[PDB]
């Protein structure tokens, strides 16, 4: 399974700057273009080696369809100040995501299409792709706005064609990079914490794609335990780690537990001095 | 206006070998709306040379971004991420913790 | 491939 | 640098108020102004504004091109590097000339239209400029032709982002700063995307029907005016509104429109005669 994803972010900051626009694009775990408004290229950029190769065909028709997107979404920051009767003096932040997600086959499966204002879910393609769901009372005229220019049909057309034929283009073009898979290593710390009680943590590092369940048992129980959330290491990989307080001599008692797309088999990590 | 306050994660790109070149990580997210400050600093300073990830985005319209700049750990200096935020009244600190 | 946006 | 900006505009009348703020280092702190390239010479005197700098009585002395630099107290300096600039216009110095639509008024969407700024005064230049944007005037050279002077604004391909309300502005050869006072407002209006309405004649009224919750329709013809009416729910879930045909013309056409989006329309209806 595969995904593919657009984020783009409308600021109005007055007085602080003029409104910016950024959108970037992701395969799965990987960005791989950007556009920012504020610099001076005024074009979508790549931000991952092997996009680099798409011609200038590509960046020309990618660089016009965002840059409309940028014009658009920083007009609706005016129109949504209009909808809510909100003062031109307050900063505001107007969010979308786009995408679809395919299987193994390299078949459609969900796709995607929302938005949010100030931080708080707007109006969003629902999970059929033929019908809207608009938050709150601002979000229902521009649903009845899209529904008469039939927009739900041309982004389903999109989801479901486009999207997908180019999620599939990139993953071969990128291959050796979108479709590895670099298993978790592992390791284990042992703090004490106090007399009675230790600290112990299992470590995951070095692993693509992103997605990860780190889990701890004490004689085979589940035992929900505190985990950070997968974070960037910076190189294209990812990092987590779990930990559990345990009583001081019963170490052994208590096992780590990783599954990862990257493993054959589900790792079980046990302290070991 | 929702106002979500950062989670921030200190943290290197390998694990730490006291003398060889690194990657200082400081990975902030959860935090809404999206203008943050985020610096890396050696021993209270900012460091200069310090780079960052193109703003995005999760589910549940939450920012994250990475910062990070290349440093080699030693024994004697203290490393930590400086963050502000509306949030925020005063920059929260926090130390790379090594162990 | 970015898609087609709309105005609100 | 510093982030200048002018509030609440930087295209202000003679007698108006425009402030200059100046964002330097997460807050508008206390800064110098700059005039022109003499970025290392602070204008009045070295003045330190404390917060804003108000021209409540804007004059055309005001009219200039702004830069400003905050206090760095922990700079070897003392203080930023220069700013953005921003251009002060005052306007109101000569009698406003006038501005026209070409073909009209009515932009289909994805089309362009020519914004035609003129007047009977030789002026040198031409400005035009969409109510409420923050951004910088277009300028054009007036083409000066059979004792007019005129400048033909080229806008498009027509989206909602650039309906609206323009007005156009002349200066003279020397007087770049000093605009005239502001031409008559012209409303574009973009057609589309939203799906044409049905119009017919009532089985008598003329009617404009069509499922999408339209809030009110307006009614056109070929040779010019405007009749608008609300839509009233009907009929098998349809939004229209009958037009009283009256008691000597044809070839009407019509379209929807939705509340707080003035100047977004649909596409046209079919053409209908009417004998
Ligand atoms: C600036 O001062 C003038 C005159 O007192 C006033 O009309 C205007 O509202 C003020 N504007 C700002 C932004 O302070
Ligand atoms: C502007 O467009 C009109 C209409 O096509 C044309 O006649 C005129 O020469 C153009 N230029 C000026 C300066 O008006």
């Amino acid at each position: 399974s595969h995904s593919m994803r657009y984020f783009s972010t409308s600021v109005s900051r007055p007085g602080r700057g003029e409104p910016r626009f950024i959108a970037v694009g992701y395969v799965d775990d990987t960005q791989f273009v950007r556009f920012d408004s504020d610099a001076a290229s005024q074009r979508m950029e790549p931000r991952a080696p092997w996009i680099e190769q798409e011609g200038p065909e590509y960046w020309d028709e990618e660089t016009g369809k965002v840059k409309a997107h940028s014009q658009t979404d920083r007009e609706n920051l005016r129109i949504a100040l209009r909808y809510y009767n909100q003062s031109e003096a307050g900063s505001h932040t107007l969010q979308m995501m786009f995408g679809c997600d395919v299987g193994s086959d390299g078949r459609f499966l969900r796709g995607y299409h929302q938005y949010a204002y100030d931080g708080k879910d707007y109006i969003a393609l629902k999970e059929d792709l033929r019908s809207w769901t608009a938050a709150d009372m601002a979000a229902q005229i521009t649903k009845r706005k899209w529904e008469a220019a039939h927009v739900a049909e041309q982004q389903r057309a999109y989801l479901e064609g486009t999207c997908v034929d180019g999620l599939r283009r990139y993953l071969e073009n990128g291959k050796e990079t979108l479709q590895r898979t670099d298993p978790p290593k592992t390791h284990m710390t042992h703090h004490p914490i106090s007399d009675h009680e230790a600290t112990l943590r299992c470590w995951a590092l070095g692993f693509y794609p992103a997605e990860i369940t780190l889990t701890w048992q004490r004689d085979g129980e589940d035992q929900t335990t505190e985990l950070v959330e997968t974070r960037p290491a910076g190189d294209g990989t990812f990092q987590k780690w779990a930990a559990v307080v345990v009583p001081s001599g019963e170490e052994q008692r208590y096992t780590c537990h990783v599954q990862h797309e990257g493993l054959p088999k589900p790792l079980t990590l046990r302290w070991e001095p | 206006m929702i106002q979500r306050t950062p989670k921030i994660q200190v943290y290197s790109r390998h694990p730490a070998e006291n003398g060889k070149s690194n990657f200082l990580n400081c990975y902030v997210s959860g935090f809404h709306p999206s203008d943050i400050e985020v610096d890396l600093l050696k021993n209270g300073e900012r460091i200069e040379k310090v780079e960052h990830s193109d703003l995005s985005f999760s589910k549940d319209w939450s920012f994250y971004l990475l910062y990070y700049t290349e440093f080699t750990p030693t024994e004697k200096d203290e490393y930590a991420c400086r963050v502000n935020h509306v949030t925020l009244s005063q920059p929260k600190i926090v130390k790379w913790d090594r162990d | 491939r970015y898609p087609l946006t709309f105005g609100w | 640098k510093p982030f200048l900006s002018a509030w609440p505009s930087a295209v202000v009348p003679r007698g108006g108020h425009v402030t200059l703020r100046c964002h330097y280092r997460h807050r508008f702190n206390n800064f110098m102004l700059y005039k022109e390239d003499r970025i290392h010479v602070p204008i009045f005197h070295g003045r330190l504004f404390q917060e804003s700098f108000n021209m409540s009585p804007v004059t055309t002395a005001h009219a200039g091109n702004y830069t400003c630099r905050g206090s760095h107290p922990h700079s070897p300096t003392g203080w930023s590097a220069a700013s953005n600039p921003v251009v002060i216009m005052v306007t109101g110095n000569h009698r406003k000339p006038s501005l026209l639509a070409h073909p009209g008024p009515l932009v289909k969407s994805g089309e362009r239209v020519i914004l035609q700024c003129w007047s009977d005064i030789m002026f040198e230049h031409f400005f035009l400029h969409k109510e409420g944007i923050s951004k910088d005037p277009s300028r054009l050279v007036g083409q000066i032709h059979d004792g007019v002077s005129k400048a033909n604004f080229s806008i498009g391909p027509m989206m909602f982002a650039l309906a609206g309300t323009y007005r156009c502005y002349g200066s003279v050869t020397h007087t770049p700063y000093q605009l005239s006072a502001p031409s008559d407002p012209l409303d574009i209006v973009v057609t589309g995307p939203y799906e044409k309405p049905s119009l017919s004649a009532q089985p008598v009224t003329l009617s404009c029907s069509s499922r999408s919750s339209y809030d009110m329709y307006h009614l056109s013809r070929e040779g010019g005016a405007e009749r608008r009416l609300p839509a009233v729910r009907k009929v098998n879930r349809t939004f229209q509104a009958d037009f009283p045909l009256g008691p000597h013309g044809g070839t009407y056409r019509c379209f929807g429109s939705f509340r707080h989006s003035p100047y977004e329309w649909s596409d046209p209806s079919d053409p209908l005669l009417v004998s």
